[PDB]
RNA sequence: GCUUGAGUCUCGUAGAGGGGGGUAGAAUUCCAGGUGUAGCGGUGAAAUGCGUAGAGAUCUGGAGGAAUACCGGUGGCGAAGGCGGCCCCCUGGACGAAGACUGACGCUCAGGUGCGAAAGCGUGGGGAGCAAACAGGAUUAGAUACCCUGGUAGUCCACGCCGUAAACGAUGUCGACUUGGAGGUUGUGCCCUUGAGGCGUGGCUUCCGGAGCUAACGCGUUAAGUCGACCGCCUGGGGAGUA
RNA sequence: AGGAGGUAAAAAUGUAUAA
């Protein structure tokens, strides 16, 4: 039961770049559901939160631009 | 859709009751507001064929409806009709 | 009367010029009762990946309410317009403050 | 509507005709129409110069207003007419000042709408403003070439002019065929689209379609006899020499562009 | 990726990559569309999970090892 | 001559022979070497000893330049991919990063379907 | 007449459900320019092809089209076909809570009507990659095939037409009943949310198995068990789902 | 224990009578 959120409940912001670094994976991927033991509801949320802030360029598309 | 607001208008307009929100004459004039609304949007995309299936379906409980309303209440039927303008 | 959180990001140069910038929006919208609720500068912040050239840009958050009306020219005037990039423009879910 | 001619007769089988039901049914309005005496392709010296053109019913031409020098004053499309001359349709625009002119018609327009010309016009189908304040990657028509000459490309029925980049001084833009021509930034355009794109469909069907029209016969060249063409003559049906055009030169296969003075401009050749 | 280990690295010691993608996308993407195969054996996939699974709880056996 | 200091080797490995490029700080090439360049082609030439020669065969031919500090930018699936780069290690220069740059398309054109 | 069937309303929840319009990045290809030099590309081994006209490699910039890594999961949604970047606009269905209301309005359905992958067809655009046809080089007794370099229609979009597939859980739809276990997903209630819980109550769904059944394999509360309503369909193979 | 990379040219046919 390795979560964080399931236990600090809230709609996910991809505000929160902070957070959503821990999520990603150094090349820039996304860590999966397998690894972190997120609740499957709050992995879709992430994936919408991360696709979000990797459209503002507060999140890497990959290693390199 | 149908908005919350058009939908106490109707209820308001057809129930026996302010809260008679179950009597045949409401549902069919319910549904009838429905399809008036999906016109528009099966005016201009034509080709949206699975809301298509929505509006096909409620179509045949209307059906059903005035089928049930007719055998029971001849007289009730004959008003709601020409209030609500159909069947040609 | 839905709910949006604007988000668009500006060329540097006129960050220089920014605050006559919202304050065109922030009329347009109040101009049609609709309710402004956040209005965080973001600043000058570094991007991630260059946007076609700029290593550096700067954000505007909005979290506006307003009508449907309204809100899809408002988005037209980020299109036509060369300083404004990326728009995001998102749905309701309740408009929030403090946000960040 | 592209509406199918019902099969009536043999000659009327396959005439898939474009009848638009919103063009104004009546009299053209009077004060700008002056007459247009044809010339059946006979120059000065009255010899026929470009073949096929004769016969045809009687055009009145329509005096359409290009070069659009109104500036910062709103106009109100009052309705769309037909116009024999060219393959679009014309509208008949009415501007705030009382004064009626004619523009072609871009297919975002219906009876009513409201344009207008100028530096200070907003982004919408039937503006027509300058190429320097025009969104580089927009959907443009009515090109001018020199600053306020007057407008000469895609000017003809569903035709748009995509504006590739924007080089300072220089608009890189790109004709419908293929080119990707480079023009002067201050030069008027307008945007939008050229209505009346059903033209294409529009199938004559019988020879009188084509006939009344203006285009004449056209006769082969392995018909004519070897005094009169480069081909033909033969016991029967006999070709055997490079098709050419009637006065000796190589066609279907032989570049012939040649101006040098304008190279400096093109930058992309159609292929 | 990357890699720099800065100062005393002195070896490749990147074996992370292989931890990422590196080979696994690239033997993957080389040719096949398939546009269908992957659900087969994706479900022959999650079907041999299952197989360990049944196995691990049919371990409780003597067999005297 | 030019007198460069730094370069980014470009290591290009493919199922079929290591093409090796040592460029400068900017793109410029400098010189390069090949599996087969080295002479030995056919199946020899898609070995990780083919990268190892390939390497040597690119240590020289960058004196005129005289190298010190290299960015090693591998690229490719190939089984040269890893054997090249600790040929450059005893080449006798200073490999300050190594960085991978395979092209992973996102699910971009359709692959071919060569084989069977 | 009545309400346990069926249906409507109030507040919420999840979702690649459908249509329309925008937009971002990565990658292939092409074009323009710089650097730079003999191979490159390819295979089991080769050759055709590309390349001293300067490729391949690399970098800068630009043009385009199609697809949307990772998330991604026997995970979700739709009646089926199917549907996956992100954003907006329009819109359908499901599910739950606690109440209110109609009062059998229900189930199935020959003919009929609508939807229906991929291929194909007509008209008009688009065309990167892939790729029937076809060409060339190999392998081969021969190779009109597998393999290889190229390559068109097509794959894409808009509007019409085609109505077939192993369109498959080879299981028609609907309702009732008959021991369990491990999960996934999505709700919700109660208690101390004192702490990732504890105990329940619904939908959807995967797997393993008892009775029972089946020719056996297997199916097994989402049945192929025990029963009911209705419809479709079969009567040896080949001839032939053809004349 | 849990996941990834790499490994395989060519080679056709056997009629017609036994429990």
């Amino acid at each position: 039961f390795c979560r964080f959120t399931a236990e600090g409940v809230q709609e996910i912001d991809y505000k929160d770049i902070a957070t959503l670094k821990n999520y990603i994976t150094e090349s820039g991927k996304i860590v999966p559901s397998r690894i972190t033991g997120t609740r499957a509801k709050y992995q879709r949320q992430l994936a919408r939160a991360i696709k979000r802030a990797r459209y503002l360029s507060l999140l890497p598309y990959t290693d390199r631009h | 859709s149908l908005s919350t607001e058009a939908t106490a208008k109707i209820v308001s307009e057809f129930g026996r009751d302010a809260n008679d929100t179950g009597s045949t004459e409401v549902q069919v004039a319910l549904l009838t507001a429905q399809i008036n609304h999906l016109q528009g949007h099966f005016a201009e995309h034509k080709k949206d064929h699975h809301s298509r299936r929505g509006l096909l379906r409620m179509v045949s409980q209307r059906r059903k409806l005035l089928d049930y309303l007719k055998r029971k209440d001849v007289a009730r039927y004959t008003q709601l009709i020409e209030r609500l303008g159909l069947r040609r | 009367m839905r709910h949006y959180e604007i988000v668009f990001m500006v060329h540097p140069d006129q960050s220089e010029q920014v605050p006559g910038m919202i304050e065109r929006y922030t009329a347009a919208i109040t101009g049609a009762e609709g309710k402004i609720h956040r209005l965080e500068d973001w600043g000058r912040r570094q991007l991630a990946y260059p946007i076609n050239k700029l290593h550096k840009a700067h954000y505007v958050l909005m979290n506006v309410e307003a009508p449907q009306e309204v809100i899809d020219e408002l988005e037209t005037t980020f299109r036509f317009n060369d300083a404004v990039i990326r728009s995001m423009v998102m749905r309701t879910k309740h408009a929030v403050t403090e946000a960040s | 509507a592209v509406v199918k001619c019902k099969p009536t007769s043999p000659g009327r089988r396959h005439v898939v005709k474009v009848v638009n039901p919103e063009l104004h049914k009546g009299k053209p309005f009077a004060p700008l129409l002056e007459k247009n005496s044809k010339s059946g392709g006979r120059n000065n010296n009255g010899r026929i110069t470009t073949r096929h053109i004769g016969g045809g019913h009687k055009q009145a031409y329509r005096i359409v207003d290009f070069k659009r020098n109104k500036d910062g004053i709103p106009a109100v499309v009052e309705r769309l007419e037909y116009d024999p001359n060219r393959s679009a349709n014309i509208a008949l625009v009415l501007y705030k000042d009382g004064e009626r002119r004619y523009i072609l018609a871009p297919k975002g327009l219906k009876a009513g709408d409201q344009i207008q010309s100028g530096v200070d016009a907003a982004i919408k189908p039937g503006n027509t403003l300058p190429m320097r304040n025009i969104p580089v990657g927009s959907t443009v028509h009515n090109v001018e070439m020199k600053p306020g000459k007057g407008g000469q490309l895609a000017r003809s029925a569903g035709t748009y002019v995509q504006i590739v980049a924007r080089d300072g001084a220089y608009v890189t833009l790109r004709l419908r065929s293929g080119e990707m021509r480079k023009v002067e930034a201050d030069c008027r355009a307008t945007l939008g689209e050229v209505g009346n794109a059903e033209h294409m469909l529009r199938v004559l069907g019988k020879a009188g379609a084509a006939r009344w029209r203006g285009v004449r016969p056209t006769v082969r060249g392995t018909a004519m006899n070897p005094v009169d063409h480069p081909h033909g003559g033969g016991e029967g049906r006999n070709f055997g020499k490079h098709p050419v055009t009637p006065w000796g030169v190589q066609t279907k296969g032989k570049k012939t562009r040649s101006n040098k003075r304008t190279d400096k401009f093109i930058v992309r050749r159609r292929s | 990726i990357k890699v720099r280990e800065n100062e005393p690295f002195d070896v490749a010691l990147r074996r992370f990559k292989r931890s990422c993608e590196k080979a696994g996308v690239l033997a993957e993407v080389r040719r096949r569309e398939f546009y269908e195969k992957p659900t087969t054996e994706r479900k022959r996939a999650k079907a041999s999970a299952v197989k360990r699974h049944a196995k691990k709880l049919a371990r409780e056996n003597a067999r005297r090892t | 001559r030019k007198q460069v200091s730094d370069g980014v080797a470009h290591i290009h490995a493919s199922f079929n022979n290591t093409i090796v490029t040592i460029t400068d700080r900017q793109g410029n090439a400098l010189g390069w070497a090949t599996a087969g360049g080295s002479g030995f082609r056919g199946s020899r030439k898609s070995t990780p000893f083919a990268a190892q020669v390939a390497a040597e065969r690119c240590a020289d031919a960058v004196k005129e330049y005289g190298i010190k500090n290299l960015e090693v930018m591998v690229k490719g699936p190939g089984p040269g991919r890893e054997s090249t780069i600790r040929a450059l290690n005893a080449a006798g220069f200073r490999i300050t990063n190594i960085t991978d740059v395979t092209p992973i398309p996102h699910n971009g054109c359709r692959p071919p379907k060569k084989r069977r």
